[PDB]
């Protein structure tokens, strides 16, 4: 029982660390790509200008 | 498994590259030495700048204070190595 | 100017005077009796009213006295909004960046020479990854063609 | 003369402001009192 | 006081504002964090908080997390609560043609005529958030945006 | 002479400032209550 | 110790449902990424118009 419970310990801790870190950094990338999209917006804006 | 115990709390180059793109908008990798130390040693988990200096005396920092990251990311991963035997 | 006169002076004391209706001279007369100032300090006209030097020196500061509370409250709301936005963005950025990147940096720097030798036998990794790397690069160059 | 009209309206403001300032003093004295009893009872029960 | 959830929020802000030592708190730091944590009134509360107009030493303005908690309560008793009707009427009095043709210059003028002013980079920063054109807003959109935090 | 009467009105200004001094006494009283509330907070942490 | 590890197992179960909550946040984040993808498509169509 203690073997299996610490097995779930390791498995769930590793999976939660990976998933949450990827999620937070993927929202960081979300903001970054939104920023690049808005730079392309100002590029089209200056072409129109 | 003795390599397996050597890998934890790390991720491939993509996420580090994305983060380095995030923190400075220019993404040119001009991490100024004062800016680098301020962003690294000061906030977050408190640790000593003296042990932070291992990132200075060993890792190749670019001149005039700024610090490139793409070569740094490559050497952190298996992509690049400082020297060869 | 008549319209400028309204926009500059009636903004001080417009309530307790009937409004809405428009008339060239009549509205000016109502505004004058609302100010109950000297007829000797100006002369009436059809387009513009010409005053003397000292009339402006006692009317502007009333706006400063009155609009003070409103501007204080509005700038307080603006400062609060700015503080919330900057604080939230800051804190989320510092958490993500510093936590993740200091964790990774510590893990690599402790293991930069904890197992240096075994990290130096990684030379044949480049040689053995060449087939997969070449196949992949072939794929992306095919899509770039 | 407009200072004189200011004088009379200022005298009425003198009276009304004396009244309102006395009211402020009264209400703040009531507030300081009720606060004093509040902390006295809180500290007494806390120390007991 | 509420449950320990607000104490936990204050604790995580305490470890968040840990620069130059986590333990000590600057009154500037505590004021900023309390404002951002949902309390608009911050202008004249320095005298109501410190009890001393002393604002000469930036390095050491003593405050501790212990007495910080009742300070938050005596602020959060909401000594003042305004609503947009006064704000919009003041701006429409400040308005010129009732629609806001070009409001950019005069808003800067009215904010630089006030004695208690602190910043100009925020003055140039306010353009963000739908305040993009030459004062195109009739102030309703910006009032709605600011009254959302 | 009317300005001397204004100076009498300024003596009444002094009277309202005496009332403001009463509010000032209220200010020290509320500051003492505030400090005692800080002490009560530390005390309540000890009770927890 | 038997009930001690029983309580610890219940806590592990609770953090397990926390893990499925993190998974649910994974799906909501991915659908959000695609959603903003079509929002960007509509935005660029707007600038073209």
């Amino acid at each position: 029982q203690v073997e299996e419970m610490k097995t779930q310990l390791e498995e769930l801790e590793d999976e939660l660390q990976a998933a949450e870190d990827a999620k937070l950094r993927l929202e960081v990338n979300m903001q970054a790509m939104k920023s690049q999209f808005e730079r392309d917006l100002q590029a089209r804006d200056e072409q129109n200008e | 498994t003795m390599f397996g115990e050597k890998l934890n709390g790390t991720d491939p180059e993509d996420v580090i590259r994305n983060a380095f793109a995030c923190f400075d908008e220019e993404a040119s990798g001009f991490i100024h030495e004062d800016h680098l130390r301020e962003l690294l040693t000061t906030m977050g988990d408190r640790f000593t700048d003296e042990e932070v200096d291992e990132m200075y005396r060993e890792a190749p920092i670019d001149k005039k204070g700024n610090f490139n990251y793409v070569e740094f990311t490559r050497i952190l991963k298996h992509g690049a190595k400082d020297k060869d035997d | 100017v008549f319209q400028e006169f309204r926009q500059r002076y009636e903004i001080l004391a417009a309530n307790a005077i009937p409004k809405g209706f428009m008339d060239g001279k009549q509205a000016c007369i109502l505004m004058i009796k609302a100010l109950e100032l000297d007829p000797n300090l100006y002369r009436i006209g059809q387009s513009k009213i010409f005053f003397r030097t000292g009339v402006l020196a006692h009317l502007e500061e009333e706006r400063d006295l009155k609009i003070t509370d409103v501007i204080i409250a509005f700038q307080a709301q603006c400062r609060g909004y700015l503080a919330r936005k900057a604080f939230a963005k800051r804190q989320q950025q510092l958490t993500a960046m510093k936590v993740i990147q200091r964790n990774c940096a510590a893990y690599l720097k402790l293991r930069n020479w904890q197992w240096w030798r075994l990290f130096t036998k990684v030379k044949p990794l480049l040689q053995v990854t060449r087939q997969e790397e070449e196949m992949q690069a072939k794929d992306e160059e095919l899509q770039r063609t | 003369s407009n200072l004189e009209k200011k004088q009379k309206k200022f005298d009425q403001m003198l009276a009304e402001e004396k009244n309102i300032s006395s009211k402020y003093a009264d209400e703040r004295d009531r507030a300081e009192a009720e606060a004093r009893e509040k902390e006295t009872k809180a500290l007494s029960l806390a120390r007991a | 006081d509420f449950s320990e959830e607000q104490t936990a929020e204050f604790k995580e802000a305490f470890q968040l504002f840990d620069r130059t030592g986590d333990g000590k708190i600057l009154y500037s730091q505590c004021g900023d964090v309390m404002r951002a944590l949902g309390q608009n009134p911050t202008n004249a509360e320095v005298m109501k908080v410190l009890g001393n107009p002393k604002s000469d030493e930036m390095n050491l303005k003593t405050l501790k997390f212990e007495q910080f908690l009742p300070m938050m309560q005596t602020i959060a008793k909401n000594k003042d609560q305004g609503c947009f009707e006064d704000y919009v009427e003041g701006l429409r009095v400040f308005d010129k043609e009732g629609n806001g043709t070009v409001m950019g210059a005069e808003i800067r003028h009215v904010l630089v005529t006030l004695g208690e002013k602190m910043t100009e980079e925020e003055v140039e920063q306010l353009v963000a958030g739908h305040e993009d054109s030459n004062g195109c807003i009739n102030y309703e959109e910006l009032v709605r945006m600011v009254l959302s935090g």
